[PDB]
RNA sequence: AACCAUGACACCCAUGAAUUGGGGA
RNA sequence: CGCGCGGCUUCGAAUGAA
RNA sequence: UUGAACUGUGGGCCACGUAGUGUGGUGCCGUACCAGUCCCGUACCUCGACGUGUUUUGACCCACGCCCUCGUGGCC
């Protein structure tokens, strides 16, 4: 508790709670992920939030369901996050 | 809405000095703000400051040292002739021994002691003491 | 002899030794490397420069090329500067494009007409991205000390600290040589939260 | 080099006042809540030496309840408080 | 504050500081322009085109790869809409309100809201005429 | 006493418990 | 079904997103 | 009547005056500390670096004459 906090180099604890656009430098909250439906051999890139509809290229089946906030994937499929850059 | 970013920044700084803080954050900053700050820093009134860059108008972090008493913008930017420097000093300064009135001339932004030496004039920007 | 085709036609009369060697290694690299065989023939070099200092024991060789090929070399960099370093020991290899800078006019009506890619600020930053292409700038600061000094700090990703730390002291020298501007470097683990790795 | 000086060298100011080390503000003569704290230095042995380090607190900082926070930073800078526990 | 109400909302998007593509993308610049042109041929608006690429193709911030904004791409190929999309969407809403009011004459709340929408149209159309995006002497009704 | 007898837009500004709606872990 | 080879004729440069 | 940010305010040597940072190394006393010896207790005593603080490098700024095709080229 004896530490002195400056505004140019904030600590990890206080920065992790701030709203985006309230940080020192604003930035996104979302990410992309590779989603593999059961079978179909195909890998698709899906947005985390993805308000639109998403269908697999091969099997023509829906992959995610829209939601206020993050999208939810169908029960079978499992995803994998991609690096920011 | 926000009409003057110079009046804004000088209000944030004088506010933080009143409370007793050690650092301030200023947004959105501009060229006129930075040149105003360099005049205060060169006379030894604020201390080190740094500009953080986003791909927009940046932000400024300024370190204080308890020497500033007040700083404020003058609006609208009236016109001052080289013979008119005293009249402004008598009005918005506590004494003529110390203090500064910052002008913008065609040579550049600079305080009234330097402006008198170069024998110029222009529009007033603010003051600090 | 065909090896001057990689050099520009103006320099073909009186090629320097470094330019001639660079042309030769590019020509043998043309038919040897599997993926470099494509996208190489259209490329041709502009010039060569060398920078050395009493400090930073290694040597720096700057290779300039026409700006029209910038998208051609970005698909073949990293690998290219690797083999050029292999062929030439004791040096690191940088690849830059050449850019014209338009001075700032004194009339408001001409100011509104100046091209934006040709302004000084835009060119300098594209120079820096050329110096470290595989990485990128994740932050930038300006410090104004109590005296008149002014400093410029550029932050890089910490995920690539191992593969890039070696060239940092030299690359700062190359940037100052080309643009007469001084830059310091730093690293940032977790760039999103502005967490400066020490 | 304290106070006002004439065109000659005479210092005409009387009673140069105290400046608080936390807020860099003058401590006036009608401020009755301003305090002074003396902390003793010690030898490598546990016995006190006989020299004291002295601190000045403004007085309005006490009524705001920020007097404790300032003392921590002053004592850390003076080198009397260990900021963080040492590594094992 | 909102321009025609009492709401103080802040929901928005914050764009990343690093504009370079993320090096796992593939999908060269030529392929993106092809996909944009294919979608616009189906009648999708510029805003709907950015969504479809974002949610299914990995392309975030189409400007960052191919260097060109979506509307500029469509203008070059000569497939831009006749009137700007914001003006078109405001006009569509005012038409549906007016159709509702012809059967519900006592809906004084929808009459108040119709005044606000049409004040928005007249303020917007004045701007598009000044910057020559609409023919001079263009009138809403 | 169409009242908060307090015009509209913008900035800074100390704390502790609650409550309505959306979102994240 | 894909697959490179031979002759081949035919017809992307814009400040940034408060 | 009042209205957001942006295109840009150089580089070397002079020469020594001056000048703060940090930078390296230099001696490294005196104390502390580090690793050792006797050896407790369940404290100490002996023996060989690490940290100060004396000096001395690199940039910054202030006093300052000239040069710069005063970004890169491309001439010479
Ligand atoms: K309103
Ligand atoms: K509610
Ligand atoms: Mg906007
Ligand atoms: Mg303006
Ligand atoms: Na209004
Ligand atoms: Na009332
Ligand atoms: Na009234």
């Amino acid at each position: 508790g004896f530490f002195d906090s400056d505004l140019s180099y904030p600590t990890v604890r206080t920065e992790r709670m701030k709203h985006k656009r309230r940080r020192l430098v604003q930035g996104p909250n979302s990410y992309f992920m590779d989603v593999k439906c059961p079978g179909c051999k195909n890998i698709t890139v899906v947005y985390s939030h993805a308000t639109s509809e998403v269908k697999c290229n091969g099997c023509a089946t829906l992959l995610c369901r829209p939601t206020g906030g993050k999208a939810m994937l169908v029960t079978g499929c499992g995803f994998r996050k991609k690096p920011d850059h | 809405t926000m009409m003057s970013v110079l009046a804004n920044a000088l209000r944030c700084i004088a506010g933080a000095e009143r409370r007793g803080k050690r650092q301030v954050l200023i947004r959105p900053s501009s060229k006129v703000v930075v040149k105003f700050l360099q005049v205060m820093q060169k006379h030894g009134y604020i201390g080190e400051f740094e500009i953080v860059d986003d791909h927009r108008a940046g932000k400024i972090v300024v370190n204080l040292n308890g020497r500033l008493n007040k700083c404020g913008a003058i609006c609208p930017r009236f016109d001052c002739t080289a013979r008119d420097f005293e009249k402004w000093v008598k009005n918005i300064l506590p004494s003529r021994q110390f203090g500064f009135v910052v002008l913008t001339t065609s040579l550049g932004i600079m305080d009234h002691e330097e402006a008198r030496a170069r024998n110029t004039g222009g529009k007033v920007l603010g003051f600090f003491y | 002899q065909p090896h001057l085709r990689k050099l520009r036609k103006l320099k073909r009369a009186n090629p320097s030794q470094e330019e001639e060697s660079v042309a030769r290694v590019l020509f043998e690299l043309e038919g040897s490397h599997k993926t470099l065989r494509a996208q190489l023939p259209r490329f041709h070099i502009n010039t060569v420069r060398t920078s050395s200092s009493p400090r930073h024991k290694k040597t720096a060789m700057i290779i300039l090329y026409p700006l029209r090929f910038i998208m051609l070399v970005r698909k073949i960099q990293r690998t290219l500067t690797a083999e050029l370093e292999k062929r030439f020991p004791g040096n690191i290899v940088v690849l830059v494009a050449q850019r014209k800078i338009t001075k700032r006019p004194n009339d408001v009506y001409k100011l509104q007409q100046v091209q934006r890619s040709r302004t000084s600020v835009a060119v300098f930053e594209n120079i820096l991205n050329d110096l470290i292409y595989p990485c990128d700038v994740v932050g930038r600061r300006w410090r104004y000390r109590t005296d008149g000094s002014k400093l410029m700090k550029v932050f890089l990703d910490a995920r690539d600290r191992k593969r890039v730390e070696s060239r940092l002291p030299l690359l700062a020298h190359v940037y100052k040589l080309l643009t007469h501007r001084t830059v310091t470097f730093g690293f940032m683990w977790n760039p999103k939260l502005q967490q400066v790795s020490s | 080099t304290i106070g006002t000086y004439n065109e000659e060298g005479v210092n005409v100011d009387l009673y140069i006042p105290r400046k608080c080390h936390a807020t860099n503000s003058l401590i006036t003569s009608f401020d009755h809540s301003a305090v002074q704290i003396a902390i003793a230095n010690v030898d490598p042995n546990g016995v006190i030496d006989g020299t004291t380090t002295t601190l000045c607190i403004a007085g309005y900082l006490r009524c705001q309840g920020e007097s404790d926070h300032a003392i921590n930073h002053l004592a850390i800078a003076k080198g009397i408080v260990r900021i963080k526990t040492k590594k094992k | 504050v909102r321009m025609h109400g009492n709401g103080h909302g802040k929901a928005a998007s914050a764009l990343p500081y690093r504009r370079t593509p993320p090096t796992w993308l593939k999908s060269s610049s030529r392929d993106v322009i092809d996909a944009v042109c294919k979608l616009a041929k189906k009648g999708l608006s510029p805003s709907r085109i950015g969504m479809q690429l974002r949610d299914s193709m990995g392309i975030a911030q189409v400007k960052n790869v191919t260097g060109r904004k979506i509307l500029r791409i469509l203008k070059h190929k000569g497939m831009a809409p006749e009137i700007p999309e914001d003006l078109y969407c405001l006009i569509k809403r005012a038409t549906q309100m007016r159709k509702h009011l012809e059967r519900n004459t006592k809906d004084k709340d929808t009459k108040f809201r119709l005044i606000l929408v049409e004040s928005r149209i007249h303020r917007l159309a004045r701007y598009y005429r000044r910057v020559k995006q609409l023919p001079p002497t263009w009138k809403y009704e």
